């Protein structure tokens, strides 16, 4: 209802006003961002799966998943305190004779509220797009940065995905995951593996 | 010896609005309208 | 019902390390984050860092080059190292639990709950 | 960090009326799940400090009813409406929002 | 609007990729419609007369259809504005999506 | 897909008296080349549909004057001004804006 006594929020005649805070529900041979997401990893957005000998595990990466939940917390306070709310109206009367000054009342007051809520409508519809972009550049930098960390040391089935050519283990693995994998110790075999096939 | 990289899933049936597409399914959503 | 005991020694010399152990009976370690607070005399709480069993440490910005922190599940053991100690670290340690959701995946990223207290030990440098 | 500042330092009140207690923060405190996450805690002398409220409006078990809290965005209010024996001590207004967590800085209440 | 272009031994031709402009074509309509429901219009004034002695409610009236006219002029320009960059950007992406996949 | 309904399903009418048929979709039908391709069709009993309606406005060759049709967004009609022997049958209305290619239920005009 339009007229509030207090501190009161502002009233739009929507029926429906949600924003993303989280990614795209894309479900489902573990396959990387091509294929879809993963319902096993919930320690973060963002990670790494692997698979080798010993065994095959899901881990999370820190540092993206907490820039990103730093910037949608920004986000929802930046829409929180920017429409600061306070009591708007309590409605006058008019008598008979005045019927000029209540359909210019009623003017201001439908001529406000629409704008109001376009204006809430754009916020909304624009924020969304820009966190899904947000979110799936994101994905695209971490591929870029283990794309650009292991080179020609394994070799893209496309899909997301890397296969080592040489024999890499847990602190192999971890190696790349957290962003110190040293090129020269995996090199030659890596070479011989490549060269012979 | 594989490394993939991905994202997050859940079983959530939050859907939103954008500028191309409508009922757009995602995993976390917040309302601000109150009714 | 959960009870959380701090153990330690009382005075440490300068330029030493300072360890406490903070011993858990009644739940298991695995379903808390486990956090440090000290308190200097007459001034304001100060919060160190956190732990979960998995194993991650987010520490203080100031204090982070100097603490590490450890558990273990055998003994049900919560440990603080502090190295490279000052007369400015004479405080009172607490060591805190909260509740942790492996469904909830943002809860890993903001502070802990601070839901359990422990009794606190008393740590002069001199 | 996040700045705390609460008011007044020393609040004495006689027994059998109300008190309020302040805290105000430099930043918005909302999360992206929808929720708060500000804490009043109370310290007795000589004892370790006990949490009072969790979050703005929920209150902890075994806690009287004589304690309330609300708030939003960068204001919040502890308010106590009869003040008794067991009601001496320091309060403390903490965040778990933003990284490091970052506690008041401490109103003494003391009976006239 | 998208597509490949061939040269080989048995002849030469062009083609188009149906998917990415169907899909491109699909946003650009959803946005069209965007524009049209979301700034709704309807009827909205007959007008007013005041005679000599009332100039402050004539003054008040002409500031209050002045004011309104202003913001829905500013929002129009500047929604279109920022839609046709919007447009833009999409159709390079859209073509390096394409180069990426025939890369790959 | 995108739904279609038309009010009323069955509309008798006497002679020389004016009938209306109303169309309703669920998305709006406007195109990026600047038009709607909406259209309404006339069944005879035991006989192919024809076409008599193409666009908002436009008129088939053939067609008689006496039907005309008119809308926007997402409410459009179709008018008879006169209704003569041979208005009778059924009436649909398409879309032709979105896959895929969506029908209306069908409006009956029998002659009272
Ligand atoms: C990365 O992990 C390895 C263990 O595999 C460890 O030795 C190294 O110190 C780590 N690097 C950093 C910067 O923490
Ligand atoms: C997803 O599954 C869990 C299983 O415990 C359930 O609690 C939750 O309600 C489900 N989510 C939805 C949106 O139904
Ligand atoms: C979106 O979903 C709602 C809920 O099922 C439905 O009513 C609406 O028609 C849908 N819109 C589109 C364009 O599919």
């Amino acid at each position: 209802h339009p007229v509030t006594i207090g501190e009161c929020p502002k009233y739009v005649r929507s029926t429906k006003l949600r924003m993303v805070t989280g990614l795209r529900n894309i479900p489902s041979a573990i396959a990387g961002f091509i294929e879809g997401g993963w319902t096993g990893m919930m320690d973060g957005w963002y990670g790494y799966h692997h698979q080798n000998e010993q065994g095959s595990g899901y881990a999370a990466d820190q540092k993206s998943t907490q820039n990103a939940i730093n910037c949608i917390t920004n986000k929802v306070n930046s829409v929180i305190e920017k429409m600061n709310t306070q009591f708007t109206a309590v409605g006058k009367e008019f008598n008979k004779l005045e019927k000029r000054m209540e359909n210019l009342n009623k003017k201001v007051d439908d001529g406000f509220l629409d704008i109001w809520t376009y204006n809430a409508e754009l916020l909304v519809l624009l924020e969304n797009e820009r966190t899904l972009d947000f979110h799936d550049s994101n994905v695209k930098n971490l591929y870029e940065k283990v794309k650009n960390q292991l080179r020609n040391n394994a070799k893209e089935l496309g899909n997301g995905c890397f296969e080592f050519y040489h024999k890499c283990d847990n602190e192999c693995m971890e190696s790349v995951k957290n962003g110190t994998y040293d090129y020269p110790k995996y090199s030659e075999e890596s070479k011989l593996n490549r060269e012979k096939i | 010896d594989t490394i993939c990289i991905g994202y997050h899933a859940n079983n959530s049936t939050d859907t939103v609005d954008t500028v191309c597409e409508k009922n757009v399914t995602v995993t976390h959503s917040v309302n601000l309208l109150e009714d | 019902q959960v009870q959380l005991q701090e153990s330690g020694p009382g005075l440490v010399k300068p330029s030493e390390t300072l360890s406490l152990t903070c011993t858990v009976s009644g739940a298991s370690v695995s379903s808390y984050f486990w956090s440090w607070i000290r308190q200097p005399a007459g001034k304001a709480l100060e919060w160190i860092g956190r732990i979960y069993t998995s194993g991650n440490t987010k520490s203080n910005p100031s204090l982070e080059s100097r603490v590490t922190m450890s558990l273990d599940a055998s003994k049900d053991q919560f440990s603080l190292k502090l190295t490279s100690v000052t007369a400015a670290d004479t405080a009172v340690y607490y060591c805190a639990a909260g509740r942790l959701d492996y469904s909830d995946t943002t809860g890993y990223y903001k502070p802990p709950p601070l839901d359990y207290w422990g009794q606190g030990a008393l740590v002069t440098v001199s | 960090d996040v700045v705390m500042t609460q008011s007044p330092l020393s609040l004495p009140v006689t027994l059998g009326q109300p008190a309020s207690i302040s805290c105000r923060s430099s930043q918005g405190l909302a999360f992206l799940d929808g929720n708060t996450y500000l804490s009043w805690f109370q310290q007795r002398p000589g004892q370790s400090p006990r949490r009072l409220i969790y979050k703005v409006s929920n209150r902890d078990s075994g806690v009287p009813d004589r304690f309330s809290g609300s708030g939003s965005r960068t204001d919040f209010t502890l308010k106590i409406s009869r003040v008794e024996a067991e009601d001496v001590g320091v309060y403390y207004c903490m965040q778990g929002t933003h990284w490091p967590l970052t506690f008041g800085g401490g109103t003494k209440v003391e009976i006239k």
